């Protein structure tokens, strides 16, 4: 329900020069995931693939992990745990790995780990960090968001932030970045609309 | 980077100790922290570790039942609480930061505090 704490959202590139990257996908009607650099905001469709790129200047130590966590973007809602609405929580869309209440899933990684924090009650999802493939400059993780922003009983039209943290095997934070998310039926159109408020 | 412990001093037998450690710099909130103690004669001993966010903790088995480690990153401070103290709890208590050799190790910590003395006492006397 309510958490007694709120995760920090402060960008931290750290010693390994950690940044996020996104595909430059544009805003055509078919696009299922598109990122606004001006808004630092991902627009994506429910349950579709959202590529998030990890960029580092140097290789993290062995055993490093990558955690994703959602919080409400507006400070007034930040103590409220981000979770799926009742409708989606009960629907039959289980992949056999993710808890039904969790908003954020990782796709295509059998080493995915999900956490219900016993103290803060927040949900998160973790994968081992892996260096880029040969000929590549970044590591891609495929996320899925399993509720719409408009889902009542869940996000209730409230914007969220995804916080990505790079975590080492001794408990230190190696890096952190974040981006706003809107999960919606028409990411391309919605991105143009929201960017129109600029200019 | 520059660690300071507080909360040391005389503690009644059966009472509890409440220590804290804070660093001056914003890099504190990215570091796992640890608490150690060293009794006279004996080697330095691991007590508890907590990750950068405070969500994850680990205790030495010998003190686990009556020890709590926590932190407040807003205030850049980590806390150690230990209950039901006895004579063997007397010693110098150290705060350390940025472990590089995993969980519950005595080696591999980048920063160390100067330590704070804790003395479990039942009172005065003829010595
Ligand atoms: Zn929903």
């Amino acid at each position: 329900p309510l958490s007694s704490s709120v995760p920090s959202q402060k960008t931290y590139q750290g010693s390994y020069g950690f940044r996020l990257g996104f595909l430059h996908s544009g805003t055509a009607k078919s696009v299922t995931c598109t990122y606004s650099p001006a808004l630092n905001k991902m627009f994506c469709q429910l349950a579709k693939t959202c590529p998030v790129q990890l960029w580092v200047d140097s290789t993290p130590p062995p055993g490093t992990r990558v955690r994703a966590m959602a919080i409400y973007k507006q400070s007034q809602h930040m103590t409220e745990v981000v979770r799926r609405c009742p409708h989606h929580e009960r629907c039959s869309d289980s992949d056999g790995l993710a808890p039904p209440q969790h908003l954020i899933r990782v796709e295509g990684n059998l080493r995915v780990e999900y956490l219900d924090d016993r103290n803060t009650f927040r949900h998160s999802v973790v994968v081992p960090y892996e260096p880029p493939e040969v000929g590549s400059d970044c590591t891609t993780i495929h996320y899925n968001y399993m509720c719409n922003s408009s889902c009542m009983g869940g996000m209730n039209r409230r914007p969220i932030l995804t916080i990505i943290t790079l975590e080492d095997s001794s408990g230190n934070l190696l890096g952190r970045n974040s981006f706003e998310v809107r999960v919606c039926a028409c990411p391309g159109r919605d991105r143009r609309t929201e960017e129109e408020n600029l200019r | 980077v520059q660690l300071q412990e507080s909360g040391g001093g005389l503690v009644q037998a059966g009472g509890s100790l409440r220590l804290s450690c804070a660093a001056s710099e914003r890099t504190f909130s990215t570091y796992a922290m640890g608490w150690f103690r060293q009794a006279p004669g004996r080697e330095r001993e691991f007590l508890a570790q907590i990750n950068w966010s405070g969500t994850t903790t680990y205790y030495a088995e010998s003190v686990k039942d009556r020890t709590t480690i926590s932190r407040d990153n807003a205030k850049n401070t980590v806390y150690l609480e230990m209950n039901n103290l006895n004579a063997d709890d007397t010693g110098i208590y150290f705060c350390a930061a940025h472990p590089q050799r995993g969980w519950g190790s005595t080696l591999g910590w980048t920063y160390w505090g100067q330590g704070t003395q804790v003395t479990v006492s039942s009172g005065g006397g003829g010595s």
